[PDB]
């Protein structure tokens, strides 16, 4: 949940 | 009155634009699993794990990404793909219209919320009754023996199934899909949303897409594009009873 979100904004950016 | 006109070429561009990015996004399409799953493709014949044995001899022969318990090992390579599903599908909604304009933080909680509905959507392109494509379609696993593996871990995947099943007999393909998943994406009620109306304004073009889509495709479905909204519906609360199992493992594993 704080894992997924580090994923998405680490591949957003 | 259906009519070809400038609103509807702009309704079809979105549609192409969306299915060009789906292809570059996942490797993986339907149409070339489903190739694989009906023995109707040239590429390498999956090897199939359908008991211990052939999975120790499939972890050898079948060549993963990612490098004790047979459950807990199995559970280690599904959190892998995952996290890789996680970066694909965000690549995906990179290619959204609109999608890199809204607040990052929007874009950050549509992510969040949307990606395990989206990941068992895409799964379900890669099974059938008898089990599920793994290793990028290099392996097949029994859906028995996956319901055969100890609590917690048996059940884990038998609810992905039975949506599947259901899913699978819509007959969608990847153009339905990729609009479909820009749907699912687009969702104005997610918790935590800063601008609600700019989401709003991008799934209603979306929508508009998926049903000229649904009509164009499916000549004999009149209303599947209400049956794929119900399905939307019926992901929430797979993924409900998914984020459950979740904790439970996590917690005592
Ligand atoms: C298998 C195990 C598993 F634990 C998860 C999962 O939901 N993990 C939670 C999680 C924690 C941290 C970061 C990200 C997370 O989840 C995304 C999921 C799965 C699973 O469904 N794996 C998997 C297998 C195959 C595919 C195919 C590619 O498109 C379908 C996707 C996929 F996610």
């Amino acid at each position: 949940n704080m894992g997924l979100e580090a994923i998405i904004r680490k591949a957003l950016m | 009155h259906m009519q070809l006109n400038p609103e509807s070429a702009d309704l079809r561009a979105l549609a192409k634009h969306l299915y060009d990015s789906y292809i570059k996004s996942f490797p993986l399409t339907k149409a070339k699993a489903r190739a694989i799953l009906t023995g109707k493709t040239t590429d390498k014949s999956p090897f199939v794990i359908y008991d211990m044995n052939s999975l120790m001899m499939g972890e050898d022969k079948i060549k993963f990404k990612h490098i004790k318990e047979v459950a807990i090992r199995i559970f280690q390579g599904c959190q892998f793909r995952s996290v890789e599903a996680v970066q694909e599908i965000t690549e995906y909604a990179k290619s959204i219209p609109g999608f890199v304009n809204l607040d990052l933080n929007d874009q950050v909680t549509l992510l969040k919320y949307g990606v395990h509905e989206i990941i068992y959507t895409m799964l379900a392109s890669l099974m059938n009754k008898d089990g599920v494509l793994i290793s990028e379609g290099q392996g097949f696993m029994t859906r028995e023996f996956l319901k055969s593996l100890r609590k917690p871990f048996g059940d884990f995947m038998e609810p992905k199934f039975e949506f599947a099943v259901k899913f699978n007999a819509l007959e969608l393909d990847d153009s339905d899909l990729a609009i479909f998943i820009a749907v699912i994406i687009l969702s104005g009620d997610r918790p935590g949303l800063l601008n609600v109306k700019p989401i709003e304004d991008i799934q209603d073009n979306l929508l508009q897409a998926l049903e000229l889509q649904l009509k164009l495709n499916h000549p004999e479905s009149s209303q599947l594009f209400a049956k794929l909204l119900q399905k939307m519906t019926d992901l929430r609360q797979i993924v409900t009873e998914h984020v459950q199992l979740l904790q439970v493992i996590k917690k005592t594993e």
